[PDB]
């Protein structure tokens, strides 16, 4: 936002409000944490591509980066710093010193309360029957059951919607282009999409597999 | 064991082929033999090479020549 | 997503015919026909001998030279 | 009232639709028109069953956006 230290994301992409450990490996970021605790425990956290890029750089880098608020600062000697971080607001980048340690500033904020709030939560609503239908479609991986507890005791669709995608299993590329976009209703749509899209894969799955019942009871 | 599995969802598969299975595309040829023309006894000639054809496999040694000369024919 | 999931399970098949190396190779090909060229008819073309090329078994004759084309084709 | 940018908004409702007889030329323009052409609704009926056939209209149309958002006030 103001040129915080930048540290990168070694894996999976954080949305907004996720309450997230975040591991330091490499030196070149560590002492990016610890003048991170030198910047007021808010890192500008600009995430990379994976197997990365190790000298920090603007080059490493993903072009929308998340805010967020460190809740505890573990001392942990294990060649990888750990730090739980609770993330704030994706943002637009605006300018690179690079590093280590970077320097990089960000603009917005993820508060976005789009006009009609009756199309506001009603497509909050069917993401929301999406997710409730979806969870119950996908125990196959056994998905938590503090991820509708503690999704009910929302009331900022913006990091409903992060919050969601973030439960859910995606690739970094599509945690990244959600976080590209800035909008609410575009981010609902996304996370429906994509549930709807593993819905029809999960009907693939069914249907070959009584594919296989028919084989194995016909021979 | 496994290897008997391997072969189970394969075919499970290949019945899964496009959509499902080309089954669709052979019928589709079920039909294009009686679209386009023909004289009589090339159609009845045609129906019986696949008459001759359906009584074979999904490999195969000879049901290529037989759906080839189908193909050549349609 | 139907033709994609599809596609997915099937090179994991032309994989895992042995790990790898099953097929494994004429999706490549298919890649290798939608690079490098084509004038429309050789492309018609070929794909209709990719398409005569696939349902059968690997170890017959014909297969042989119908693979010998489709690497001079491309 | 003037805009912080420059750009003056003007608030216009139109009461009459004009003729023009000629032009002065410009600029600046000045013309004169020939009558203020009125024509009164009579036999407000079926002139009100049209109006509510165009009502029935534009709320079929409003109802359109779903994830466009027209307005609904």
């Amino acid at each position: 936002r103001l040129e915080l230290p930048v540290i990168p994301l070694r894996n999976t992409v954080i949305l907004p409000h996720t309450t997230t450990p975040v591991d330091v490996g490499r030196a070149k970021s560590k002492r990016a944490v610890e003048e991170a605790m030198g910047a007021d425990r808010l890192i500008f956290l600009v995430a990379q591509r994976d197997p990365e890029v190790d000298d920090p750089a603007p080059d490493d880098l993903y072009t929308w980066g998340v805010q967020a608020v460190v809740k505890q600062a573990m001392r942990l000697p294990d060649g990888t710093l750990q730090v739980m971080v609770e993330a704030r607001a994706r943002a637009q980048v605006t300018d690179y010193i690079p590093g280590p340690y970077l320097r990089a500033r960000g603009e917005v904020f993820s508060e976005i309360f789009p006009i009609d709030e009756a199309v506001v939560r009603v497509l909050v609503e069917e993401l929301k029957e999406a997710f409730e239908k979806y969870v119950a479609n996908h125990k196959s991986l056994r998905l938590d059951r503090y991820q509708l507890e503690a999704v009910k005791g929302t009331s900022d669709p913006a990091m409903l919607a992060d919050t969601i995608a973030y439960h859910a299993t995606w690739t970094v590329a599509e945690k990244q282009e959600i976080l590209e976009l800035t909008d609410l209703e575009a981010r609902l749509k996304k996370v429906l999409g994509l549930l709807s899209r593993d819905l029809e894969r999960f009907e693939l799955d069914k249907r070959v597999a009584q594919r296989v019942k028919e084989q194995m009871d016909t021979n | 064991q496994r290897e008997y599995y391997l072969r189970e969802q394969m075919k499970a598969i290949q019945k899964e082929l496009g959509g499902e299975d080309g089954l669709s595309d052979l019928e589709a040829l079920r039909k294009k033999i009686e679209e386009v023309g023909m004289p009589e006894a090339v159609k009845t000639k045609a129906l019986k090479e696949l008459d001759r054809l359906e009584r074979m496999q999904q490999g195969s040694p000879e049901a290529t020549v037989a759906r080839t000369y189908l193909d050549w024919l349609t």
